[PDB]
């Protein structure tokens, strides 16, 4: 599927991911595009933080969904 | 709990069904 990651700067990254993918895996894809390493990445969806160990399916993140990237927490 | 990839040796989460780094299918 396809999802969007909105940075604090305003930039909007588009990621191709499958729902089986872990949040850790999503952060690796963000590293590919934006060069920020996963240790610094913090992904926020529905006002909560998303755990690296859980999948996109676990959180009910679907096609065209938008996640918020934050750095160093 | 984490599983080491057979190919690139990277330690992935139990929930994952593919390696985060090399994207090989989990055994
Ligand atoms: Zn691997």
């Amino acid at each position: 599927m396809q999802i969007f990651v909105k940075t604090l700067t305003g930039k909007t990254i588009t990621l191709e991911v499958e729902p089986s993918d872990t949040i850790e895996n999503v952060k690796a894809k963000i590293q590919d595009k934006e060069g920020i390493p996963p240790d610094q990445q913090r992904l926020i969806f529905a006002g909560k933080q998303l755990e690296d160990g859980r999948t996109l399916s676990d959180y009910n993140i679907q096609k065209e969904s938008t996640l918020h990237l934050v750095l160093r927490l | 709990i984490k599983w080491a990839c057979e190919y690139c040796t990277y330690e992935n989460w139990p929930s994952a069904i593919k390696c985060t780094m090399c994207r090989a299918q989990r055994p």
